[PDB]
């Protein structure tokens, strides 16, 4: 940058300390640019990576809270009233051509439970029972399909997204200050307005923006893939969104025309030859995970069963009281 | 200029430019049939559901005694299994209308239950992805192919950089591959389609193009983009000539302008870039859950010799 | 009898006499299991598309 | 302007008239029925004999064919997991029937079938026209 409101351009940060003789080699994740490589010799660049966007994964739920209540608004008791009135209808059809037991028949027709009753003697009740069983099959098949419907059933995509290309207030974008992303954005003219929206929210370190994304103060972040893809594999609540822009690799920054410039360009390649870097990133990079966010809702979390077991947990309690009332009726009449 | 990789065996004689296109050693796999999981969906219903089932099932023996007081030892669970798994097994119902309530609750637990397990299973078996039966060059399949009915056949082109890299790390690998030379990329694809070759090993960029430019888009490469020896392309030049440092600037300027993604329209785009249960014989796990019970039925038969001592 | 097993129900129904009558019901049950699993299949295909 | 192409066939699964996997919709399970009937026969013999398969098929097809439960509990505990296995295979058949019934052409001038030419595709327009 042009500093001291004059004709002087100094190099901030690390590269000025390379230029000022505070060091002679830079061994760090330092990207390769056209502006740094004007007079600073690099090496073969360790890796191949690119820029990518970091966002925060959402909640989305499972259908556990529908413990036998997916449609309990319209999983009506009206069908039970229909059971009762068709029991009354079969009673009247059997009466004026096994009487009080008709509902103990009909529920055993419904729940596929062979509870010990007799068929209706008249055929006019039998033809109703035929289509009643057909209706029972229809509602249980519809319940199965509507249960499957709950269990079978989009974020930003690159710099060509109108959430990001055309700026707004509802999205906040940031990168680390004085970095290569700020160089790539100020170099580009088509992204200049985006950079002008970027100037009021930038941060100073990587961890600052990484913690600030998870506090929902900053909806997105732009950095390299070889750090964000590791960070989305350890702090396992955030996600990337795919494609790359500025494909390069971190190189060793050396002073210009040091005599090691032919040695270190060899040995890096040698370490790429005999399998050293694969041991290195297996030891350091891909050693840990939580779960790859492929967005597969086809999994369990049948952990709790409380709302479906609580009906039998209340049934076991109320049943002894109803048995006591029933035997008090048996003793009375 | 052209397709020309960067390595150490060439860098001794020739000077090189800046690395130019990311590449490496990859492997093209065959176009195998789709596979479901090797087991039935026994994943964690056993953690919570299959263990709550027994302890909420066994509690009705007290009320089964209480209804006969105002048929439980063997008949109760024999009734209570037939309706939870949707079967009209010939089973005598219990006496009295007061016993009829809890079975009518259990039937509603059954209809909720089986429609749940069919639901979760039907969600599971239309979202699961085929898994990559060979992975990495360190596998035993990519080692000496000893124990394999007709064993693995690796393809490579025997003149270039990948041969000189594979001859310095795995001697017996290329010593076995020497019988499986190929004379061209399309001849490698024709040998892979006719069953003559099991797997092919070549550069990453050409294989990633031809994966995207096949007439079908069946299975292509091991993993997604896992390369063995990651290197780059480049532009060879006269050794320590003055014209090196200029192209070294200019290429980086090209990286500064994004014109490779404008040059993508000729370059690597394509069709299908990762965009029947004859294999139902994976049921052997539940067949092992069959025959384990076929062991235990003998075991209990042996412990049915204990009234001979009692 | 022939309605109770095609629509998957344990309605209290006396079976017919003899082992020779037992064959066609055992075919009809296999027609039932093919049937209802078909209609649930087609319906489950229909209501998520 | 737009592009005109020919729609394909694609079929339904009608030709799988109860044969979606009849290679591996095995008769081996019927042999398993027969040998577990032999096993229940031997368990009931050395603790309702010839009728055991008429029991077991009625266990399988959810058809209440008129038999007696095994007297020994060692056959009963096998029948429990046999019914569980029957539920498993019918549920797997339902899901695999749904899998057949739940399961890409060129897109604009930015398609490499059309942008980069070849022999496998032929393109044409009316001569001397605005195209």
């Amino acid at each position: 940058e042009r500093v001291q409101n004059s004709n002087k351009k100094e190099w901030n940060g690390m590269m000025g300390e390379l230029l000022s003789g505070q060091a002679d080699m830079i061994v760090a994740p330092l990207t390769i640019n056209n502006e740094r490589a004007q007079y600073i010799e690099f090496s073969k660049p360790f890796k191949y990576q690119g820029l990518t966007i970091l966002v925060k994964k959402e909640i989305p739920r499972s259908t556990l809270d529908s413990f036998m209540q997916p449609f309990q608004s319209t999983l009506w008791l009206l069908v039970g009233l229909s059971v009762h009135v068709v029991a009354v209808m079969l009673y009247l059809l059997d009466r004026f051509s096994t009487l009080s037991s008709a509902m103990w028949f009909s529920w055993g027709v419904l729940l596929n439970s062979g509870i010990g009753e007799g068929a209706p003697r008249s055929f006019s009740a039998r033809i109703l029972g035929m289509v009643w069983a057909g209706f029972a099959m229809i509602i249980v098949a519809s319940y199965t399909a509507n249960l499957a419907a709950f269990l079978v059933l989009e974020r930003i995509t690159g710099i060509n997204d109108p959430r990001l290309r055309n700026p707004s207030d509802k999205f906040i974008y940031a990168t680390v200050k004085q970095s290569s992303v700020d160089i790539y954005f100020r170099r580009q003219v088509e992204l200049s307005t985006m950079y002008r929206h970027m100037e009021k929210h930038n941060y100073e370190s990587a961890a600052e923006a990484i913690q600030a994304v998870r506090d929902n103060k900053l909806h997105a972040f732009i950095w390299d893939s070889a750090v964000l893809e590791f960070e989305a594999s350890q702090k396992c609540d955030l996600v990337t969104t795919g494609e790359l822009f500025f494909r390069s690799g971190f190189g060793i920054g050396m002073r210009k025309d040091s005599p090691w410039k032919q040695q270190v360009s060899l040995s890096i390649l040698k370490s790429h030859e005999n399998g050293f870097m694969e041991d290195l990133d297996k030891t350091w990079v891909r050693y840990q995970e939580c779960d790859s966010r492929s967005n597969a809702p086809a999994t369990l979390t049948c952990e709790n069963m409380a709302g479906v077991f609580m009906l039998v947990a209340g049934g076991i309690v109320a049943g002894i009281f109803l048995i006591f009332i029933e035997i008090a009726y048996k003793s009375r009449a | 200029v052209g397709s020309l990789t960067i390595n150490e065996e060439r860098s001794e004689v020739v000077d090189f430019s800046v690395p130019f296109i990311e590449t490496g050693i990859s492997v093209m796999v065959s176009r195998s049939n789709g596979t479901v999981s090797p087991s039935a969906f026994l994943e964690p219903f056993s953690a919570c559901v299959w263990v709550m089932m027994f302890v909420m099932l066994l509690i009705v023996s007290a009320v089964a005694v209480f209804v006969f007081e105002y048929v439980t030892i063997g008949k109760a669970i024999w009734l209570l299994w037939g309706l939870v798994f949707n079967n009209s097994v010939p089973v005598q119902n219990p006496k009295g209308t007061t016993s009829k309530i809890m079975v009518s609750v259990w039937a509603f637990f059954a209809v909720i239950f089986l429609a749940s397990y069919t639901a979760n299973l039907a969600a599971f078996m239309i979202q699961e992805e085929y898994v990559d039966q060979v992975s990495g060059l360190s596998d035993k399949k990519f080692q000496r192919p000893n124990d394999f009915s007709p064993p693995f056949r690796f393809g490579t082109v025997p003149n270039g950089s990948t041969e000189r890299n594979i001859r310095n790390n795995y001697a017996e690998m290329h010593a076995y591959m020497g019988k499986f030379n190929q004379r061209g990329v399309d001849d490698a694809l024709l040998s892979l389609k006719t069953g003559k070759l099991d797997a092919f090993i070549y550069d990453a960029a050409v294989l990633n193009y031809m994966a995207g430019r096949d007439e079908g888009c069946k299975l292509v490469t091991i993993g997604s983009g896992k390369v063995f020896a990651s290197t780059g392309y480049g532009i060879a030049i006269q050794k320590d000539s003055g014209w090196k440092r200029q192209v070294d600037l200019a290429i980086l300027q090209l990286f500064g302008d994004g014109e490779m993604e404008e040059l993508e329209a000729l370059w690597l785009t394509g069709i299908c870039h990762n965009e029947s249960q004859l294999d139902i014989d994976n049921m052997a796990g539940v067949f092992y859950m069959l025959g384990a019970a076929m062991a235990l039925s003998l075991i209990t038969f042996i412990s049915e010799h204990l009234f001979y001592w009692q």
